[PDB]
């Protein structure tokens, strides 16, 4: 029962409550003295009775007291059990000090064990640390001039944070927190900005993508604390699913296009046909604008096979291959084979030197590869340009046909419904067969027109060539992007569901280069509805489940 | 107030190491029961015990 | 309860309690 | 059949 | 307190009577500067000067109780005090204690 | 073209000629509260109805009664600016005529003897700003619009949920405006049962014995007759033809199958029938035999061999029955009379009782009294106008029009109706349907808590007419009007619907004002809401937006008006449409409702016309019952008037809309209501032409009330001197507007009007004087337009990052000016008074520099985080000091002072300057010096426009004076009107001296408040949060410097660097042809910002002009040579920073208008442009799309989102770390974190963050002194929420304990 602010009260119901019960029992000891009738003080007993029972269980043994605030009364029942009762709220999940929480952005320049902290916050967050090193070098005499000099910011006061931060983990946590990946433990590097810099390579690890998501820091403080998160939650520690094995830090996006794009075959480039030394050579011809960097040509491999029984065998032969593997090459580390190299390199083939380095090399290599990866994924997407365009939706010229068909067939069967051939159904599921063919056929022919383009070879014969195009590109190399998604670009949107299930008859046979019409855009916003809301309530569902798993 | 549902002399003193009448205000008189108020002279943490 | 739990860096502890409740 | 003291009472 | 129902009144009040960690810290250093300094003082005269402020005992005790704990009367317990004060106020054994202020 | 318009005229790309002006956006507010207030002559809306309710008040002896005139609503005692100032309400007193009369015990009743009335006062209404805003304690306030089930009988089934069986239970449900809850529902064994108030089930007939039905009248009503006669010692039936259509036929050859229609062709009015055909059947009727005097056969009892023998010896021989069939009629209600107990009225009342009153003794009169309260009585039952109109239209009654209470055939057609829908015919009704949802405003939930407090005021009124002792009482005697103001206090400030007025932006203004929700009183709950009410019904079409519905839980529940969406006399959503006559398509429109809409077709704004005004296409798409499909040319209705008419404000404002998906168009509108405005506007390149409409509804801009000329402009002031034909007689001639300058918003942000205005041109009436906030000349501008290139760049716009140059962050492009309050309070202790002084204790003079004599800093002050605002000194109470303590006092001096320093200090990380203090003093108490000097402040600025009135009328007055110079006369009439104008404007500086001297109602306790204004100019940095208008959301990851980013052939570089990647998987592709189009823009605007500064003739300026405006096959005919020189220079010089382009929604700019332009801008016909590397020099080997976007710089900062904490304040009774960055708090390790730890091993991380750095009171103190020696130990203790849990589970009485 405590004073708010100028003489507000607040109270708890249980103060309530227990008046209730005092009240009544001085009354039914007051009756018995007097000797009152029966009536009396059988109706005291049972109103006794009652402020007990709703005392120890409101609302369970009748109708719940409520209180000035038409409110129902909480009881001791009730502050012992629930998702706000003291067990959920306050035993099993607690506020914790020497905490922060601030914006994450992306720090390309940061390593696996590394993560961007704010001057700020490790100022506030380390600050005991901050006094005992301090009041230890003598530059403070007592705690109170050293938090004089900690809240004046004095120079000094950074080198002492740059001291007590330079081996002390920091433990990052996103919410939700599905599984151990997200809360990990890094080294931190202390910037300007008010914001957190996070490795790329661990966002999927805490499905983490910067909109907007904001993440938590914990500052462990006995040694046991420490050892154990340089020891088991260290980000390099952490880089295998613990759900099925498969590696977790897989480069995404941006890497993966620059590799695809460094990895990728162009017909009569310029240099092709040269014979280079190996990967420094290619990398020398390269940065003199002599060989483009998909032109075809013969490297000098120099490879070392590790076998299982320990065997490291060294060779060295002459590769056909191109510029930007022959550079590639030069990071990945000795143990593996170039056949891992000498393809176009999607998001599964990364994935697969990723899953080989770690399997025949151990962790360390492992790291320091997926590092180089990163770096070097992110400095060719950079310098390759790709960009998105109004022309890069190349809209097939066959669908335009194939829709006036399916008009003139549907017409047909339009005239037929009448003739008592067919039923309504039949006509139903007829007309949704005639739309979901031309819909894939229309796919199809999207599909053949963007993957494919025609060149000049050496001796001037036109020769076929897998597409540069952008979209297509961001596809094939499983960056961001698949075919569904281009066919709702330059194909189809294709058939859509009533908010009951039902599909409707007539498809959407514009895409979102051309645009929509106001009933197109009706019918789609049906869809994304039910989308949504199906989200959130899986999010519920899959929160209720997993915490009756665990 | 005395025999209440927050009277000092069951649940304990209200300020650390005095009491209700302010005869014993000070460490020095720690565990000794006032006479005028019955408080014992304690902190204010045995409250949340007792 | 607030110690330390019986996994992890926490088990072997836990085990010799234990073999001071076995004693 | 009720459980209302103030029923009862009536 | 929010159109939100998880939100209460009683997670908003703060313990005020709670003594904070750094207050606790300053004590702690202020009784070893005290025993420090009081190190570097005369037997006799620490002792009165601990026995009339009540550091390390469990009582505070007036003139005559550490009159009669020696042979020595009401004055010159005064100004032995007095000679501790004038002693302790020399800049040379205080700039410790000033950065307690 | 307006004069505001002429000024940059913005070029149109829509095709389609528009027929319908969008509406006032804020009319659903404005005429909801209208209704509300203004006079009812007829009484069926406002206030009115509301006093005509519960008046006239009748005492329970029927002595004397209470009876009402007519109200008004008085002068307010404050305006809207100062209401807001000291934080008051701003509403009207209601001042209400009532008249008491008494009636004589000896005389008849309706003898008047006399009549005693007068005006009383029953409570202060808020009144409502002219935008469409409430002032409720000093604060912005909107009442946001509910959409709820409309009053009436709703008929719904069960789906087949409730048992495995294949059945499907039906059910009917009648939901009054005021009342109790009626159901009937079948069971699962083919009976109809009834339910009151959700009650445990009752047979239905029991709700007819208690309406005076027998059971013969029962079954006239629910079954139709089949008769019966002996004729000739044979079994005789009727002739109903349609009831046969097999034993044998008794029609001689019209028999058969021993289909009927073969012989049906010839009628004859006789069929026999066998013993045994009736003897499965039921009664209908009760036959009684006098001889005998017993019941031989009751109704609805089947009939036996015997009985037939036993009713031919009786001598009856005409026996009717009913009617079952087992597809078309059922024995429902027959049944339902078998499984009923009762048998007459009163045991039906009595059980109706007992279940109504569990336990409660079976009393007669009660029964009575309640069944005729429960649904009869006026009192507790009310069907609502609209109510009573959806019972008459579902069950097909046709009179009862101001009926609102349930009766006979009421029931009866309910029952039959529900019936006839288990009998196949008929259909249950849409849940979602829009004409089953209804709007309520500002104007029925006023009226609904008025007539509550109302009530409240009329029992004890009724209570205190009912004591009789009437002699000497004037009638504000009994009326309190503290209950009613309570209601109205209690509605307006603590009700769901009663919202902070979201104040970002004008869009946010607009949107806030046309929400509707579900939830509120009478309404929905989120985690009781469902799939359908949330999809997209589509009764939608025109009426609510399909795009933005709030992220997340509030997914479906709340909506936004669409753009032409009106509410008609009952509250039902109608949008317009264009009718067509004999084939073509007529100018005036139709409103119409979702009910109307089933029966027409209606077309869409996109079908093709011709140049004789008709469709062209035979096909046409339309609409029937919410299917669209293909319909002949002839059959047309109805065409919609825009293109824009299924899109809401915010949804309208999106270029390219058309070509995004309908989540990123979602994530869009909702993310462009947050964007913070900045120091300079500039308006959107590309537009939809609806940023005007925003901006002068929303009431931010000044819009000229009458035209003329403007005699004088300054950044405060906007003196107008209106034209002579607008001029009312006796008029000064001038309007004044006072411009709003650096306010604070509901969300910390500046509020500022900005002139757009020179001295002496002329304006006209709606032109725009000042530009508030986010508006440019007129139009809405919330961000800025950024160079942009699409491409990745090393990393920094991985996801969704965004990379940004210095060169916007050095010209403040995306600068904001944040005003924040801060408060000192000066309240009385025990201990004694509290005071605000700068004699501070234990401070020196530094932090005194900054502080005035009172003790309060000066305006314009630049202050830091921990530097003293408000000087405050607070009593304190002895503190034993400890040993060391005191030594260190005897030994330094330094007395204790009886003071403790708790001022007002700027909170950490905040430096601003201080732009306006405010000292609020209880009266009677000293006002310190500052106080007075803001007074006289107050007073200066406020006399300078009456001194500017007074100094006109009088001006004028002595030209009159002068121009007169019988004389005498007029010379002293003009003398008298100079004293009466002398008069008046003492009487306006009185009135206004009042006010600003006028003391101040503090809450008790409370002596003084210190107020204090910190203006904040946040500048952009890494981690704030900007986006387009796309959904394309980020957070900035780095400032790059100039040097290194990519840079053209003419060496322009590049302002952001976007991911490409995130626009082929997220679907929206309106952003690149913005950014395309954007490009084009400013190629034109670059082209005559060269042609202005070479200063070429005006013939190729205007020229080049008209080829600009006369691109493409649009709706828009500009014609540059009917402006004038000046006028073509200033539109010139406005189009200097691009030509804005309006792409208005579904009606947009195709790629070859997009292109044309590209051409004529001497731009690369794809838009995309060769970069090359800043950092290297080198050209990236594919081109890159390069153009110009609009950035939005939203509410999200990571300013006020970066908190840290070590040791705080801790919880009282949990004894935990706070929560929030507000209270300074500390981070939640919850389940999730804690199993994270389990799984990976962390015994000690764990057991350190739940015991030491959560509630372990020994161990984090202990801690904290081992870290500070350097010890990094801890010694762990017990959590105080176990002990917290050990205590309570002790005190129920259950013996919880440790053992050792
Ligand atoms: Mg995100
Ligand atoms: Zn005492």
């Amino acid at each position: 029962l405590v004073p708010l602010d100028g003489g507000r009260f607040a109270t708890s119901d249980l103060n309530d409550l227990y008046r209730r019960v005092i009240n009544r029992n001085n009354r039914l000891k007051r009756l018995l003295e007097l000797a009152a009738p029966d009536i009396i003080v059988r109706n005291e007993k049972r109103m006794l009775q009652e402020s007990v029972d709703a005392l120890l269980d409101n609302g369970r043994r009748g109708r719940a007291i409520t209180g000035s605030n038409k409110r129902p009364l909480k009881s001791l029942a009730d502050m012992i059990k629930g998702k706000q009762g003291r067990f959920r709220q306050n035993l099993l999940g607690k506020r914790v000090d020497y905490s922060g929480r601030s914006v994450i952005t992306v720090g390309p320049y940061l390593r696996l064990h590394q993560c961007g902290l704010p001057k700020k916050m490790a100022l506030e967050l380390f600050k005991p640390f901050i006094y005992s090193k301090l009041e230890t070098r003598g530059l403070a005499t007592t705690i109170k001039a050293a938090k004089k000099m900690v809240e004046r910011e004095e120079a000094v006061v950074w080198d002492i944070l740059d001291e007590v931060i330079r081996e002390h983990p920091v433990l990052l946590n996103r919410a939700p927190t599905l599984h151990r990946l997200g809360i990990q433990a890094f080294e931190p590097v202390l910037i300007e900005g008010k914001a957190i810099q996070l490795h790329p390579l661990v966002c999927a690890a805490y499905n983490a993508d910067f909109d907007g998501d904001q993440m938590a820091v914990h500052v462990p403080l006995t040694l046991e604390a420490q050892l154990e998160a340089r020891t088991l939650m260290m980000s390099t520690n952490n880089i295998l699913s613990p759900a099925s094995g498969d590696p977790i830090i897989v480069p995404s996006q941006d890497v993966v296009l620059g590799l695809y794009y460094m990895t990728r075959e162009k017909i009569n480039a310029k240099g092709e046909g040269m014979y280079l030394t190996g990967p420094a050579e290619a990398e020398k011809a390269y940065r003199t604008k002599t060989a483009e960097l998909h032109a075809r040509v013969k490297v000098r491999i120099t490879e070392t096979i590790k076998h299982e029984n320990g065997k490291l065998t060294t060779e060295t032969k002459m590769i056909d291959t191109t510029v930007g593997r022959a550079m590639l090459w030069q990071i990945v580390p000795k143990g593996l084979p170039y056949s891992l190299v000498n393809q176009k390199l999607g998001k599964k083939q990364i994935s697969n030197l990723l899953n080989e380095a770690y399997r025949k090399l151990g962790l360390k290599d492992t790291v320091i590869f997926a590092d180089q990866i990163m770096y070097t994924g992110f400095a060719y997407a950079a310098l390759s340009g790709v960009s998105v365009g109004i022309d890069d939706m190349v809209v097939p010229a066959a669908k335009y046909t194939e829709i006036a068909e399916a008009e003139e067939e549907v017409r047909e069967i339009q005239e037929q419904f009448q003739s008592g051939l067919v039923t309504a159904g039949e006509r139903y599921n007829k007309v949704i067969d005639i739309w979901a063919s031309t819909n894939d056929r229309v796919a199809k022919a999207m599909m053949e027109n963007l993957s494919s383009e025609q060149v000049i070879n050496r001796q001037g014969e036109q020769e076929k060539q897998e597409s540069f195009n952008s979209i297509y590109m961001m596809a094939d190399s499983g960056a961001r992007g698949s075919a569904a998604q281009i066919r709702q670009l330059a194909g189809m949107r294709g058939l859509m569901a009533r908010p009951d299930g039902s599909i409707i008859e007539t498809p959407i046979t514009a895409n979102f280069k051309e645009g929509l019409n106001v009933l197109q855009y009706f019918i789609s916003t049906h869809g994304a509805r039910k989308g949504l809301a199906d989200t959130a309530l899986k999010t519920a569902n899959s929160g209720y489940l997993t915490r009756r798993l665990v | 107030e005395r025999d209440g549902l927050f009277c000092a002399r069951i649940f304990g003193p209200v300020k650390d190491y005095e009491c209700l009448c302010g005869k014993y205000k000070r460490l020095k008189h720690r565990g000794v029961i006032c006479e005028k108020c019955g408080v014992e002279v304690t902190q204010t943490k045995v409250r949340r015990d007792r | 309860v607030g110690r330390l739990i019986p996994a992890g860096t926490g088990f072997a502890y836990h085990q010799d309690r234990q073999a001071k409740r076995a004693q | 059949r009720t459980t209302d003291p103030v029923r009862m009472y009536m | 307190i929010g159109d939100d129902e998880d939100s209460h009144l009683g997670d908003f009040i703060e313990d005020t009577t709670l003594e904070l960690p750094l207050d606790s810290a300053t004590a702690t250093s202020l009784k070893a500067a005290t025993r420090d300094v009081l190190a570097g003082l005369t037997p006799r005269e620490a002792k009165v000067l601990r026995m009339r402020f009540g550091i390390d005992m469990n009582t505070d005790h007036t003139l005559e109780e550490v009159g009669k704990q020696f042979d020595v009367t009401r004055e010159r317990i005064r100004q032995i005090e007095a000679k501790a004060l004038r002693k302790l106020r020399h800049p040379s054994r205080s700039e410790v204690l000033r950065s307690f202020l | 073209y307006s004069y505001t318009e002429k000024k940059r005229i913005r070029k149109d790309f829509g095709t389609r000629p528009q027929v319908l002006d969008i509406p006032y956006l804020l009319s659903i507010q404005l005429d909801s509260f209208e209704k509300f207030i203004e006079q009812d002559p007829e009484g069926q809306y406002g206030l009115e109805a509301a006093f005509r309710s519960v008046f006239p008040i009748q005492s329970y002896n029927g002595n004397s009664e209470l009876q009402y005139v007519s109200y008004r609503l008085g002068e307010p005692v404050f305006d809207v600016k100062e209401c807001q100032i000291r934080g008051v309400t701003y509403s009207k007193p209601l001042r209400v005529k009532l008249r008491l009369v008494i009636f004589d015990k000896d005389a008849p009743a309706g003898t008047v003897k006399d009549i005693k009335e007068q005006e009383v006062y029953m409570g202060e209404i808020p009144l409502m700003t002219e935008n469409g805003t409430f002032v409720i304690n000093g604060t912005e306030r909107v009442i946001v619009s509910q959409l709820h089930r409309s009053p009436g009988v709703f008929f719904d089934s069960d789906k087949g949920k409730t048992h495995s069986s294949g059945k499907v239970l039906y059910n009917a449900r009648i939901i009054p405006y005021r009342g109790s809850w009626l159901d009937f529902e079948f069971d699962p064994k083919d009976n109809l049962y009834v339910r009151i108030d959700r009650r445990r089930k009752l047979p239905a007939s029991i709700i007819l014995r208690v309406l005076g039905k027998t059971s013969a009248e029962i079954l006239d009503i629910f079954f139709e007759k089949v008769n019966f006669e002996v004729k000739d010692q044979t079994l005789m039936m009727e002739l109903v033809p349609e009831r046969l259509r097999t034993f044998d036929i008794e029609a001689d050859g019209k028999v058969y199958v021993e289909h009927i229609r073969q012989l049906e062709k010839d009628g004859v009015n006789f069929i026999e029938v066998p013993v045994e055909y009736i003897v499965g059947k039921v009664s209908a009727k009760d036959y009684v035999n006098e001889a005998t005097g017993e019941l031989i056969i009751t109704a609805n009892q089947e009939i036996s061999l015997e009985a037939l023998a036993n009713l031919s010896q009786a001598g009856y021989k005409k026996l009717e029955v009913l009617f079952t069939n087992d597809l078309d009629h059922g024995p429902f209600m027959s049944e339902t009379l078998r499984v009923d107990s009762t048998t007459d009225r009163i045991s039906a009342l009595v059980e109706i009782y007992r279940m109504m009153r569990p336990g409660e003794p079976p009393t007669k009169e009660a029964a009575e009294s309640l069944f005729e309260s429960l649904f009869f009585s006026a009192e507790r039952y009310d069907l609502s106008t609209v109510g009573r109109m959806k019972f008459n239209s579902s069950i097909g009654r046709e009179d009862a029009e101001e009926q609102g209470t349930l009766d006979e055939v009421d029931i009866i057609e309910v029952m039959k109706k529900l019936i006839s829908i288990r009998n196949g015919k008929g259909e249950v009704d849409d849940i979602d349907h829009l004409g089953n949802r209804r709007i309520r405003s500002v104007g029925e939930m006023a009226e609904n808590q008025f007539r509550v407090g109302l009530v409240r005021v009329e029992r004890a009124v009724k209570e205190r007419l009912s004591l009789g002792d009437l002699d000497n009482v004037m009638p504000q005697d009994l009326i309190n009007a503290k209950p009613i103001s309570a209601a109205v206090k209690e509605f307006f400030g603590s009700s769901q619907l009663s919202q902070f007025m979201d104040q970002n932006n004008p869009l946010s203004e607009v949107t806030h004002k046309r929400r509707i929700s579900a939830l509120g009183p009478g309404g929905l709950t989120r985690e009781r809401a469902g799939f359908e009410v949330r999809d997209v019904h589509v009764t939608h079409y025109g009426r609510l937006c399909p795009i933005e519905t709030p992220e997340g839980p509030n997914i479906g529940l709340i909506n936004s008006l669409s753009a032409f969406a009106r509410c008609n006399e009952y509250g039902f959503l109608e949008t317009p449409y264009r009718r067509v006559v004999n084939g073509v398509v007529t100018d005036e429109v139709d409103y119409l409702s979702a009910i109307e809409e089933g029966q027409f077709v209606i077309a869409q704004a996109n079908a093709k016309l011709t140049e004789e005004g008709g469709f062209a296409d035979e096909l046409v798409t339309a609409r029937q019952k919410g299917e669209s499909g293909l319909h002949p040319r002839e059959h047309v209705d109805y065409m919609d008037v825009a293109t824009n008419q299924v899109v809401s404000i915010a949804a309208s404002l999106i270029p390219f809309l058309e070509h995004d998906d309908a989540n990123r168009a979602l994530m869009g509108a909702n993310m462009q209501r947050q964007a913070v405005p900045t120091l300079r506007s500039e308006k959107p390149l590309v537009g939809t032409g609806i940023e005007r409409n925003v901006a002068v509804d929303s009431g931010v801009t000044a819009v000229a009330k009458r035209g003329g000329v403007i005699q004088s402009v300054d950044a405060s002031r906007i003196v107008v001197k209106v034209n002579e034909e607008e001029l009312i007689p006796g008029e000064a001639g001038i309007d004044i507007y006072n411009l709003t300058k650096y306010t604070r918003s509901n969300q910390n942000t500046c509020i500022n009007q900005r002139p757009c205005v020179m001295p002496g041109e002329p304006v006209a009436r709606g032109d725009v004087l000042a530009d508030g906030p986010s508006t440019d000349l007129g139009e809405l501008a919330l961000g800025q337009n950024m160079r942009i290139a699409f491409m990745p760049w090393n990393g920094y716009n991985f996801e969704d990052s965004i990379l940004v140059s210095e060169r916007v962050v050095q010209d403040d492009r995306f600068t904001t000016i944040h005003i924040q309050e801060l408060s000192c309070v000066a309240r009385d202790t025990k201990l004694g008074a509290e005071e605000i002084t700068a004699d501070i204790p234990n401070v020196g003079e530094a932090a005194l520099s900054k502080l005035d004599e009172s003790g309060i800093v000066y305006i314009g002050a630049e202050v830091k985080g921990g530097d003293i605002l408000v000087g405050k000194v607070t009593p304190k109470g002895e503190t034993q000091l400890t040993p060391e303590e005191k030594l260190l006092r005897a030994i330094f001096g330094e007395k204790a002072s009886d003071v403790k320093d708790t001022s007002l200090r700027v909170p950490n990380s905040v430096a601003g300057t201080v732009i306006d203090v405010q000292v609020f003093t209880r009266d009677g108490v000293e006002k310190d010096k500052r106080a007075l000097e803001i007074e006289q402040m107050q007073l200066k600025e406020a006399k300078k426009d009456l001194t500017e009135e007074f100094q006109i009328l009088e001006g004028g007055l002595l030209a009159r004076v002068r121009s007169v110079l019988e004389l005498q006369n007029q010379l002293e009439q003009l003398a008298e009107q100079y004293d009466e104008l002398k008069a008046d404007f003492d009487k306006k500086f009185e009135a206004k001296r009042r006010k600003i001297t006028q003391g101040d109602d503090l809450a008790p306790g409370v002596l003084k408040i210190v107020k204090v204004y910190l203006a904040v100019k946040r500048r952009i940095q890494p981690g704030d949060k900007m986006a387009g208008r796309h959904g394309n959301k980020g957070v900035i990851s780095k400032i790059n410097p100039v040097e290194d980013m990519p840079y053209d052939e003419n060496g322009q570089p590049v302002d952001i660097v976007l991911n490409p990647l995130g626009v082929p998987s997220r679907m929206n592709i309106g952003q690149i042809l913005e950014v395309h189009l954007g490009l084009a823009a400013k190629g034109i605007g670059d082209k005559i910002n060269q042609m202005i500064k070479e200063q070429q003739e005006l013939a190729k300026l205007r020229e080049f002009l008209q080829k600009v405006y006369d691109l493409g096959d649009t709706r828009q005919r500009v014609d540059i040579s009917e402006l004038s020189d000046e006028d073509v220079r200033t539109l010139a010089h406005n189009l200097r920073a691009g030509l804005p382009v309006a792409t208005p929604v579904f009606d947009g700019a195709p790629e070859s208008s997009i292109k044309a332009m590209l051409e004529l801008a001497d731009l690369p016909a794809s838009g995309q442009l060769t970069l090359f590397d800043g950092r290297t020099g080198d050209a990236f080997e594919r081109p890159v799309t390069v153009g110009y976007m609009y950035m939005l710089k939203l509410n999200h900062l990571v300013d006020d989102k970066m908190h840290a904490r070590s040791t705080g304040s801790y919880s009282l009774v949990t004894q935990q770390p706070l929560g929030g960055k507000a209270q300074f708090g500390g981070q939640r390790f919850g389940e999730m974190e804690v199993w994270a730890l389990e799984a990976y091993g962390a015994a000690y991380t764990l057991q350190e963050m739940l015991t030491v750095k959560s509630d372990d009171v020994n161990g984090r103190t202990k801690m904290y002194k081992n870290i500070v020696d350097g010890n990094h130990a801890m010694e762990p203790g017990m959590p105080e929420s176990f002990n917290v849990l050990l205590k309570e589970i002790r005190s129920l009485g259950i013996n919880i304990e440790l053992e050792d």
